[PDB]
């Protein structure tokens, strides 16, 4: 039988199955692009000194 | 887990130097069962060793 | 309705482990001891029709087999299975028998007959349990980890169940040859008496009544009863019909396996003295524990060990880290403290 | 076996003692079963005619009392009348749910 | 809706080609019919219909 | 007089491994497996009145399992102790049952019920006591020394022993109130029935009457069976005073252990050939035989091994002497003379 992908997790990996899932796939980068509303950012006069 | 986990400061003494790692576990599922994990007999291990 | 035991016919089989070194035509033929039970429910095939009354109906205290060309009905209590210990009987439906028996390499099926006829069914039954969790624990646990596993349940209804029954070859009988003394004065008893007489002229006949032969000895007449009254579970250990081809039926079967769960143990994780990149975990396992260390990054070096006594694993923990899956619990984390 | 049963023709007169059976077959209908001879009206008007297995049935007539009588919960309508004359629905319960049997049309 | 064939005619499934009540009287004829419907999908409903508690000693 | 079951009560506790994998509230639940005895006396804690009569008789043939609001008394031979197989029960009184089983890791204490309900409490009972001696003994010796060890002795005196005889918990009672006709004609039937309707108003009362309620839960009238007549030896399976404070009691505890001395055998004298500084001894053990050879003086060299097959160990005999002990006989000293 042997150890499964959870039992044999390289990469610091979290093995998931049915469906296969990289829970804690410890690798790489994630590009997060937040186009937020700019009116959330109060201006240079909007802040205290 | 030490050989001498129950320390009798007197031979029929009233004090017991004992840190057995008796950790209470989660409750019994719908039935009154004491979920409580402890270390084994350290003098029973001293009986074993 | 479901008169499948009425459709059943008790037929004994020449088993090899019958007791005293002699296996014979007993009603206790272990046909196919299925080890498909993922949780540990053994599905054995029995030579009797277990759970069958004398009229083919339910015998709620009775066990059914074929005794002496008739139904061999007995008590349902005495039919036991000794694999290595007194086995936990699950169910008796037809040939199908449910076993929560002990672990072993052999299996005898010892059934107490009506005249105390303890028929043995001896074979190698390598009863070995499958592993749940990391701990080598045998018992049925009080609390612990949920393992969704198999279980060879005793579903007696034949949903995908099909036993190959058939009218077998002719049941031989030494009483069918009658004392005609040099005549063939064969008594029938109402059976399909295929008598091959060893004398002149008509030394044949699938007779239905008693005959009288001239010039043919009683040792010449080989008589047998026509085994064509019911479908019997046509396994290889039974004498199949050489007078039949493939004319055989398939009836519902017992013992349907299903998916169940199990409770496993998670033992007390020992103290971990943390020194420089190395934590000594003084674990005291009470079952044979699977403790695994894995690297926290790409190069895992996936070590695993089975524990019998207490031991202090000096885990040289990486800077990437170490996953320590001991017991049945979640694996411990090792990040090196700066 | 669902029977608060009785004699199939056992009825009283106008003001007569309509003594129907509403009982089990092996003995009585229950009292915590409420073996009664309850009212059965035009359109099948179920109600307490004589109910509660030892007691009366209010909303049925003033005579109706389902009790221990006959061979069952005896639905004794002591003054079951032309307005009380209907199906004495023999009720037998299990102490969880009450089931009307056939009843006796008085 | 089924097609039972008991060597006589293409009858329905449960009201078979010669079904029902096959096992209580002609059990060898039931064995030939289980040769038919053991190889027969529509006689699988005779293997459960005139077979599965549908013999000639069927009490209903 | 000591009617120990008078304040006692057979308490059916939820033993998890009862047989067939299911937990059940049987009184043969293994409360406390006292494995303290050095000589093999295992004291199983019995939740019923094992060895005590159900009617409070002191009867060795009567084991009263406190079944369903009564004491149900069964035969004394209904209990076995299958650890690896059925072991020899030495005694059984009330809450205690001290016996001698074989080697094993699970322990199913089987008990006979009144309908033969084999309450076989299966816990993990890792039973194998390490015996002292120069050989790994199995049985009682022919001639051998009585080494002092423990023994769970058969005096059932409740002095220097105690059970935590706390208050009996209130029994749950779904059986009390009936659904009269489908509606609220509920009954008491002679107890301290903590009744509580599934609606306001009639929603409380620890009385013994019937509930006349409508339009609500007929099952919503949920009650309890109050038993203020006895305490219980407060096993951890038993639900304690969370519907109580700390009103707990204490009673005696039987089956008290004391010291004994068990006789163990010593093996045959091995064949010893003494050549030039060399003492070759051929030990053939009947058990795992401790053979230890050391110096007779300041250089210890205290080597030792358990022996399992025939072994011709050649000790280079020291000038300070070869002190060897091979089995339970006293050791040979070697003076390497000449």
């Amino acid at each position: 039988r042997g150890a499964s992908l959870q039992h044999t997790a390289p990469f610091g990996c979290q093995i998931a199955t049915n469906p296969v899932r990289a829970m804690n796939c410890a690798v790489g980068n994630m590009p997060i692009s937040i186009d937020i509303p700019d009116a959330a950012f109060t201006r240079v006069v909007d802040a205290p000194s | 887990g030490q050989f001498g986990d129950i320390q009798s400061r007197t031979p029929e003494s009233e004090d017991v130097y004992a840190n057995t790692q008796l950790v209470l576990q989660r409750p019994s599922a719908g039935t009154v069962h004491v979920p409580y994990s402890q270390a084994p007999s350290g003098f029973k291990y001293w009986l074993k060793e | 309705n479901f008169n499948v035991y009425k459709a059943i016919r008790p037929y004994l089989a020449h088993c090899p482990d019958c007791g005293e070194g002699h296996s014979c035509h007993s009603p206790v033929a272990l046909e196919r001891i299925r080890n498909e039970a993922t949780d540990g429910t053994l599905k054995i095939q029995v030579s009797l029709q277990i759970g069958i009354k004398t009229d083919d109906s339910h015998d709620w205290t009775k066990l059914r087999y074929m005794d002496n060309h008739m139904p061999a009905d007995a008590e349902r209590a005495r039919l036991f299975v000794r694999t290595s210990a007194p086995c936990t009987i699950t169910g008796t439906m037809g040939h199908f028998i449910l076993a929560r028996c002990p672990k072993g390499e052999t299996l005898t099926v010892g059934f107490t007959d009506s005249g105390k006829i303890s028929h043995s069914c001896t074979h190698p039954f390598h009863h070995d349990p499958p592993v749940i969790g990391r701990e080598k624990f045998h018992s049925r646990p009080q609390h612990r980890k949920e393992l969704p596993c198999s279980t060879y349940a005793q579903s007696t209804a034949a949903t995908a169940e099909e036993i190959e029954v058939h009218m077998p070859p002719d049941t031989p009988d030494r009483t069918l040859m009658s004392q005609q003394s040099g005549n063939v004065k064969i008594t029938v008893n109402s059976q399909t008496v295929r008598y091959k007489c060893n004398c002149g002229d008509s030394n044949e006949g699938l007779t239905t009544t008693d005959k009288v032969i001239n010039n043919c000895k009683v040792d010449q007449c080989h008589a047998a009863v026509t085994n064509h009254k019911k479908w019997q579970y046509n396994s290889p250990l039974v004498p199949r019909n050489a007078e039949l081809g493939d004319r055989k039926g398939k009836v519902h079967i017992p013992f349907p396996l299903a998916n169940v769960t199990c409770r496993v143990p998670k033992a007390r994780n020992p103290t971990v003295t943390y020194g420089k990149n190395q934590v000594i975990m003084l674990l005291y396992p009470d079952h044979p524990t699977l403790l695994s260390y894995r690297n926290m990054g790409e190069e895992p070096n996936y070590q695993e060990e089975w524990v019998t006594h207490k031991k202090e694993v000096i885990r040289t923990v990486p800077t990437e880290g170490l996953e320590v899956t001991w017991g049945n619990n979640e694996p411990y984390k090792y990040w090196p403290q700066l | 076996q669902a029977v608060v049963t009785q004699e199939s023709a056992l009825t009283t007169s106008p003001g007569e003692t309509v003594t129907l059976t509403c009982r089990s077959n092996i003995g009585a209908v229950t009292s915590s079963n409420c073996a009664n001879w309850v009212q059965e009206k035009p359109d099948h008007f179920f109600t307490g005619l004589i109910g509660d297995t030892n007691n009366r049935r209010s909303g049925v007539p003033a005579r109706f009392s389902g009790s221990l009588i006959g061979d069952k919960a005896a639905l004794t309508i002591t003054g079951a009348q032309t307005e009380d004359e209907a199906i004495y629905f023999c009720a037998l319960w299990y102490n969880n749910l009450w089931v009307f049997g056939g009843g006796t049309k008085l | 809706p089924v097609m039972c064939l008991l060597a006589n005619t293409t009858f329905p499934c449960s009201q078979p080609p010669c079904t029902p009540c096959c096992y209580e009287k002609e059990p060898e004829k039931t064995l030939r019919m289980l040769e038919d419907n053991v190889m027969s999908p529509g006689y699988y409903q005779l293997l459960q219909a005139s077979l599965t508690c549908s013999p000639r000693r069927q009490r209903r």
